[PDB]
């Protein structure tokens, strides 16, 4: 369950 | 109560998809990273991710 890709930033 | 500090756009039907500022009444976690929270809204689950909330 990789966690979703915080907002790039 | 924890608060939705990312916008979660979930894309299955078992976690709710939720945005910045939404409350979300955390159930039970302390081990993973995915928590099960429920929305006091319409009365539905969701698994929320953690890194997209926060005790607040």
């Amino acid at each position: 369950r990789a966690l979703p890709p915080l907002p790039r930033y | 109560t924890f608060v939705a500090l990312y916008d979660y756009e979930s894309r299955t039907e078992t976690d709710l998809s939720f945005k910045k500022g939404e409350r979300l009444q955390i159930v039970n976690n302390t081990e993973g990273d995915w928590w099960l929270a429920h929305s006091l809204t319409t009365g539905q689950t969701g698994y929320i991710p953690s890194n997209y909330v926060a005790p607040s």
